[PDB]
């Protein structure tokens, strides 16, 4: 089973860029609404 | 004021150029330079 | 939301108005750099833009007079020191 | 299909699809300004 | 480059469009060759 | 003076719901098309 | 005879091509007001059938 | 005191309609059609 | 396939010289 | 007849610079009698290598 793990591979480097670049701005709107 | 005279000595010779690069953006359909009314010498 | 106006939609008896005002924004600016003040640009512009609003386009000399400044301070590129002065004085025609 | 002429096989084989392209551009121009 | 802060709409709606318009493009170019073009 | 908007909000995920899915699949077909029995 | 009747039509175009657009961008928008040949009102009549 | 130009506000015709601004129009109605032929 | 990607390359170059003029016009100020 | 190359593929990058440039020159009136002339000079190499891929027609 080593053909499911590249294909994942793009998977992963789509959130992993979802980290980098915009989750400051995130964190702040998970501090929004008091919880 | 000798200075001031060469900014004008620099302009009155170049004013029928630098309104053929002024009207040009504004006009399209005619050569509007050559559509003026210059003051006539005598 | 400014178009270059054609001349044959315009008119000839309208436009040979036009086209003399043009020698005649830098002939006082001519005026007034010997003059060593910028008081008659000054005085004889506040106002002529809601006078000629009905006719002329008010977004049409804006484009004009500042290319006729930027061609003119081309021309002065080489003395280096009378350059920053018709800066100073063109400024005077746009912002009034 | 001219044998001096050649070559060209790749760019002439192209140039009726361009007439298509004419009626799109106008679309990106109004696109643009005015619309 | 931020007057807006980036490059304005209709700039991106072509190459987005254009975008469109190869796939769609490479869908019927694969009509012709591959598994269903019996050729 | 500005108004600030929220980044995610119900509207950010329906719309990711059937992007997500359209461009993975919209790859999957131009990789079916490529290959050839 | 086959490719010259083409080249004839392709170059025939681009010259065709330079009037259409100086026509509608550089050149004049009141086409009649010139040398009392062209533009027309589409009402002076006379001068609709000339154009036929 | 016209001389507006091409908008949808000038001459009553949207963007679409898309020549209705050239029926009056002499000149630029030869540049439409020499750039059809 | 040599001449095909030459093809290919010819139809690239030509789609987007297309709008290319347009946002020339568009940043320079050119009344479009 | 290798000629043939370098003149047509000379022509195929000067009338894609024609594509190009003369909307330019022709959508502003700032630019306008400066590039005028620019077309004379422009359509006219046009005009005269195209005439002169006309004769290099025959002669191979
Ligand atoms: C709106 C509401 C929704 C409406 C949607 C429904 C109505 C529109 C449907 C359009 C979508 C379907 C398009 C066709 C699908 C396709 O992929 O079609 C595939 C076909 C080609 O099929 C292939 O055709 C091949 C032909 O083979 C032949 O040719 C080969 C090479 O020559 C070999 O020689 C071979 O031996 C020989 O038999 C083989 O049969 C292949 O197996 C087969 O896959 O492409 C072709 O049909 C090319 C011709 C295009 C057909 C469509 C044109 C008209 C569409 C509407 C236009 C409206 C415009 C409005 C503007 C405003
Ligand atoms: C006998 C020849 C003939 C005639 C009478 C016409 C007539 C027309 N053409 Mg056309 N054309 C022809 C040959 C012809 N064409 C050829 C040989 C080519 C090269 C392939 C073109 C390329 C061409 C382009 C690129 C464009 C036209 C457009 C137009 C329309 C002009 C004005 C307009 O905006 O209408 C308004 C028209 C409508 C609101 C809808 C009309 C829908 C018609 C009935 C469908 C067919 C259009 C046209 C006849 C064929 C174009 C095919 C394709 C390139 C799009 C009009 C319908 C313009 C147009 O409007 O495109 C649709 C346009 O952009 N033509
Ligand atoms: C439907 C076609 C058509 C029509 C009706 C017009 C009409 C006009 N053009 Mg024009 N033009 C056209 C196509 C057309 N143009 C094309 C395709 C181009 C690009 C080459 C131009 C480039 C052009 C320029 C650059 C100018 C005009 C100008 C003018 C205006 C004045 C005419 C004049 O005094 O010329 C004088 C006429 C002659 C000296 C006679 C020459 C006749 C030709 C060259 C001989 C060949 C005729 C031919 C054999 C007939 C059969 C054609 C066949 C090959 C299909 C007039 C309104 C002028 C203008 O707008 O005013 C400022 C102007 O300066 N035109
Ligand atoms: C001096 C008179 C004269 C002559 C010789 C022509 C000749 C022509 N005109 Mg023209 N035209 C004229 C006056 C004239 N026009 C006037 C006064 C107007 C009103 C402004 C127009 C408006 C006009 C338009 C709007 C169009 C033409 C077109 C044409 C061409 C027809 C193509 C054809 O059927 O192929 C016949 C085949 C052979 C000769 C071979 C041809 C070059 C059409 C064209 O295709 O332009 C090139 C076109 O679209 N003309
Ligand atoms: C010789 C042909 C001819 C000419 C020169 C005109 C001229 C004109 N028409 Mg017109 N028209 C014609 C034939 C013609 N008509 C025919 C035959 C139809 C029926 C289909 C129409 C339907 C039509 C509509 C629907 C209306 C006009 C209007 C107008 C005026 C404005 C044009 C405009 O803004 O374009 C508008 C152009 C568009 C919106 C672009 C639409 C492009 C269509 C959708 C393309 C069609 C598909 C095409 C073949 C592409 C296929 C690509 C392929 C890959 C799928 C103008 C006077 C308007 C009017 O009354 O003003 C006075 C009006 O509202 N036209
Ligand atoms: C056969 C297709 C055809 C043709 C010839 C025209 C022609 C014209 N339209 Mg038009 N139109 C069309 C289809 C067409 N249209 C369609 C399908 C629509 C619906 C989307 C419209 C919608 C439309 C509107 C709403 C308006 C026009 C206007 C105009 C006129 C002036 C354009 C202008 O001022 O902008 C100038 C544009 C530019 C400077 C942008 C640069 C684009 C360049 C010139 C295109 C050509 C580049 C070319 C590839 C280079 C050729 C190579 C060379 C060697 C020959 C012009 C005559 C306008 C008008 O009435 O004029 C006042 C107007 O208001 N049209
Ligand atoms: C970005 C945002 C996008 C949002 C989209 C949201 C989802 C929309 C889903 C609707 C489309 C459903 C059909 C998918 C088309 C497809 O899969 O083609 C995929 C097919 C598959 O292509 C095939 O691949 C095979 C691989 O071996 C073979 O090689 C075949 O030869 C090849 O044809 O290609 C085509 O059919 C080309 C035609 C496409 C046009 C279809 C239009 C259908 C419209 C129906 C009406 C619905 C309304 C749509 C407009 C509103
Ligand atoms: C992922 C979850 C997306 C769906 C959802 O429940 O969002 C709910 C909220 C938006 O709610 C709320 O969304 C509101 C928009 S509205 O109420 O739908 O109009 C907004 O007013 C409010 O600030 C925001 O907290 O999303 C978040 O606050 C956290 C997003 C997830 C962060 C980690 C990744
Ligand atoms: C898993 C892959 C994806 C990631 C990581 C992602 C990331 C994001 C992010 C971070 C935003 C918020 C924009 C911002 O505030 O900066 C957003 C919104 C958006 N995304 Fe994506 N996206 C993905 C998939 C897609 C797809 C496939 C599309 C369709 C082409 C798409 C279209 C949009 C649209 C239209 C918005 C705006 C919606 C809204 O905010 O209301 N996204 N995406
Ligand atoms: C490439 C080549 C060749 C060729 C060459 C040549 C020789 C070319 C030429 C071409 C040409 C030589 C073209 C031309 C064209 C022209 C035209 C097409 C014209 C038109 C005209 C018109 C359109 C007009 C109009 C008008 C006016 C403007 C005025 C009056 C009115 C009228 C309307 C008439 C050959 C085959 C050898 C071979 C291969 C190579
Ligand atoms: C002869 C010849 C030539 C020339 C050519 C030409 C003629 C060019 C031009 C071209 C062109 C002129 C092109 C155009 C294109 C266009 C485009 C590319 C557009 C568009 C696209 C799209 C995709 C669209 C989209 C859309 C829609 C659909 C609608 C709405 C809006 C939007 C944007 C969304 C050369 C030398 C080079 C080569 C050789 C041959
Ligand atoms: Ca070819």
């Amino acid at each position: 089973d080593l053909r499911i793990v590249v294909v994942l591979l793009p998977l992963i480097v789509a959130g992993g860029w979802a980290l980098f670049k915009i989750g400051s701005a995130a964190i702040s709107q998970a501090q929004a609404f008091m919880k | 004021g000798a200075k001031r005279l060469e900014i004008a000595q620099v302009l009155t010779q170049n004013a029928e150029l630098i309104v053929s690069r002024a009207a040009n953006r504004i006009f399209t359909g005619g050569s509007p330079l050559a559509f003026l009314e210059r003051p006539e010498e005598p | 939301g400014f178009r270059p106006i054609n001349v044959s939609r315009y008119g000839p008896g309208n436009m040979t108005k036009s086209l003399r005002d043009l020698s005649w924004f830098l002939r006082y600016t001519t005026y007034a750099i010997v003059a060593g003040d910028p008081n008659i640009i000054a005085v004889n512009v506040r106002g002529l833009r809601e006078i000629i609003e009905n006719a002329c386009s008010s977004a049409a000399t804006l484009v004009a007079l500042q290319e006729m400044r930027r061609s003119a301070l081309g021309y002065l590129q080489n003395d280096k020191e009378g350059q920053e002065i018709a800066l100073q004085y063109f400024n005077v025609l746009i912002s009034e | 299909l001219p044998e001096a002429y050649s070559i060209f096989s790749p760019v002439v084989d192209i140039l009726p699809v361009i007439p298509v392209f004419f009626l799109l551009l106008a679309f990106v121009w109004q696109a643009a300004v005015g619309f | 480059m931020s007057g807006d802060a980036k490059l304005p709409l209709w700039l991106i709606a072509t190459v987005a469009g254009t975008g469109v318009l190869v796939v769609v493009g490479l869908f019927f170019y694969g009509a012709y060759v591959g598994v269903g073009s019996a050729l | 003076q500005p108004i600030t908007y929220p980044i995610f909000t119900v509207r950010w995920l329906a719309v990711h719901t059937l992007a997500v899915p359209t461009v993975f699949f919209l790859g999957a077909i131009a990789a079916m098309q490529f290959i050839q029995r | 005879p086959y490719f010259v009747v083409g080249v004839l039509h392709l170059i025939s175009s681009a010259v065709l091509g330079l009037g259409g657009i100086y026509h509608a961008v550089r050149g004049p928008e009141v086409l009649e007001e010139y040398s009392s040949f062209f533009g027309y009102d589409w009402k002076d009549k006379n001068q609709m059938t000339n154009i036929i | 005191s016209y001389l507006g130009g091409r908008d949808q506000e000038s001459t009553g015709f949207a963007w679409w309609s898309g020549n209705a601004r050239l029926i009056n129009l002499s000149g630029k109605l030869l540049g439409a059609h020499v750039a059809h032929a | 396939n040599f001449e095909l990607i030459a093809q290919l390359l010819m139809l690239s170059l030509i789609v987007i010289a297309g709008p290319v003029v347009i946002v020339l016009l568009a940043f320079r100020g050119g009344d479009l | 007849t290798l000629l043939f190359q370098v003149l047509l593929a000379a022509l195929v990058i000067v009338s894609f610079l024609m594509i190009v440039a003369v909307p330019v020159a022709y959508a502003s009136p700032q630019n306008w009698s400066q590039s005028k002339p620019l077309i004379f000079i422009g359509s006219g190499l046009w005009a005269v290598l195209v005439i002169l891929v006309g004769v290099f027609n025959y002669l191979v």
